[PDB]
């Protein structure tokens, strides 16, 4: 849900 | 005229390599890395900053802790929050927990952030040379990245637009004697000192924005  | 190579680690702007472990919080390590360099530029003092503080407290700004997030949203939280605690006072445990931000333990502030033009590697070179380490997103979704060890990383299946991992550009350089040949970005990862080259990776530079390094770069304004 975005960068991880 | 920009220098032929830059390495902010040799000037005291960068903390030792950290490890996010089993939590999708690289966005938080990238953000603390950039704020660490800007606070060092501002005060001459290097102080490790709390990734956990960002994981636990920046959901209102649109981050989702161990489930992912964005460095720009993290710098927005620090601005709105009025501060950020140190690594020491708000330790990293790699799981989503209750926000325990304590203003008396804040060691950093920012007023917002600056963005580098999307996809412009020479704008990023200029930012790295004149400001300090820069937060960036990249496509790290490959076994070749997972098992990277040394040399200039180049992956054919890399994407310059669909990115999945936050990192920190601490400099740039080249191999050999020609400063314009086989160039690379010096990048700090958050998978521990044991991964890659003492926790770092050299990513191909000026090769059509390889892995999206200059697609979403930014730094906090201190
Ligand atoms: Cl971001």
């Amino acid at each position: 849900t975005a960068h991880e | 005229d920009l220098p032929k190579s830059v390495d902010w680690r040799k000037k005291g702007y960068v903390t030792p390599v950290k490890n996010q472990k089993q939590c999708g919080s690289a966005w938080a390590f990238s953000a603390t890395g950039a704020l660490e360099g800007q606070m060092f530029r501002k005060t001459g003092k290097l102080v490790s900053l709390s990734e956990q503080n960002l994981v636990d407290c920046s959901r209102p700004q649109g981050n989702q802790g161990c489930n992912g997030g964005f460095m720009a949203r993290a710098f927005q939280y620090v601005k709105e929050n009025g501060g950020l605690d140190s690594e020491e006072s708000y330790p990293y445990v790699a799981v989503d927990e209750i926000c325990k931000y304590r203003p008396e333990n804040s060691v950093a502030q920012d007023t917002g952030f600056t963005v580098v033009a999307p996809g412009k590697e020479k704008a990023l070179m200029k930012a790295v040379a004149t400001v300090g380490p820069i937060s960036v997103a990249m496509d790290a979704g490959h076994s070749s990245f997972q098992f990277y060890k040394s040399g200039i990383y180049f992956e054919p299946d890399c994407s310059s637009k669909n990115l999945d991992h936050g990192v920190l550009v601490v400099g740039y350089g080249f191999e050999g004697a020609n400063s314009q040949n086989s160039k690379y970005w010096l990048v700090k990862n958050s998978w521990g000192p044991e991964w890659g080259s003492n926790g770092y990776v050299k990513i191909a530079k000026d090769k059509n924005n390889h892995c999206g390094i200059a697609t979403a770069a930014s730094y906090p304004n201190v």
